[PDB]
């Protein structure tokens, strides 16, 4: 009945899946698109995100994790605000690999200090 | 020529922009001051009011109608150290470090503009950086992006990230 937290980051260049324990102090698994694909150009691919997440999930399951809550960082543009399919693809890959999915929260970071918009 | 200097808070926008205005002989303008003195700030309003040879300094500078955007990058640990030095709260620090990690500003700038030059400031003096920008504008290059991937340093920025459950 051990639950973890999957921290999912979609960037311009890559995708990161970092699974920790419930406290966030202990790292269960850490995988990126860059760890699973050969070519730089494929690192941002949602297929790469899916494979990275599959590896993270398998590691977590081997370590006794039954499920993960999700904390997603998925930045998008200012004009068109589009995060892309990657973060969600990673979540879906976590589920299909055999992890239960708990709370899902969007923590996408907003850079601030300076002028503050409304 | 209107050049935006943008990037995550703590990245060196002000340092680099001032030195750049000096070296190119352009005028330095800080966006915050400008917004206040022209009367929460409204982005559309600010965009009208900005609209000389100007180096424009701010993390909102890429949302303004400029000729060129320079997106400054830095290793998110450097962001973290600097924002600790400023006395930002732990959460505000974590949020900004994560913003740098995920290319938040870069993604915004490429969405807003065609001419975006990304510059990695890491292990460089302000002088080296300004000369790099100059060599690029002089080259002249309108667009360079995708030159840093901070996922590669992820383990190093863990102490700054908002990981607690
Ligand atoms: N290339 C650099 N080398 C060393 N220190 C730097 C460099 N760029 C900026 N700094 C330092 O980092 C701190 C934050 O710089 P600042 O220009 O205020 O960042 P920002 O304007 O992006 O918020 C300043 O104290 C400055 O002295
Ligand atoms: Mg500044």
């Amino acid at each position: 009945e051990k639950w973890g937290i999957a921290h999912i980051y979609s960037s311009y260049n890559n995708t990161i899946i970092h699974i920790t324990d419930i406290t966030g102090a202990e790292t269960i698994s850490r995988w990126s698109g860059g760890m699973v694909v050969k070519a730089d150009r494929d690192e941002p691919s949602p297929y790469a995100a899916m494979l990275a997440a599959r590896r993270a999930a398998e590691e977590a399951l081997e370590k006794g994790i039954v499920g993960v809550h999700i904390r997603v960082r998925a930045p998008g543009g200012s004009k068109s605000k589009t995060p892309g399919p990657g973060a969600q693809a990673a979540i879906r890959a976590l589920a299909r690999a055999g992890l239960k999915i708990g709370r899902v929260e969007d923590v996408t970071p907003i850079p601030h200090d300076g002028t503050r918009p409304k | 020529m209107l050049i935006a200097i943008t990037g995550t808070p703590g990245v060196g926008k002000t340092t680099i922009a001032k030195l750049l205005a000096e070296k190119l002989g352009y005028e330095y303008v800080n966006l915050r001051d400008f917004a206040l003195e022209k009367g929460e700030v409204e982005i559309d309003e600010l965009a009208y009011f900005v609209e000389r040879n100007v180096v424009l300094d701010g993390h909102l500078s890429h949302l303004m109608p400029v000729d060129l955007v320079v997106v400054l990058r830095a290793h998110p640990r450097i962001i973290g150290e600097r924002l600790r030095e400023r006395g930002y709260s732990k959460e505000k620090i974590g949020e900004n470090v994560e913003a740098e990690l995920v290319d938040a500003i870069l993604i915004e700038a490429i969405d807003e503009h065609e001419n975006v030059i990304e510059v990695d400031t890491t292990n460089k003096t302000p002088e080296e950086i300004v000369e790099e920008i100059i060599g690029l504008i002089k080259s002249g290059v309108k667009r360079r992006v995708g030159i840093v991937d901070w996922s590669e340093v992820y383990d190093e920025i863990i102490p700054y990230l908002r990981l607690g459950g």
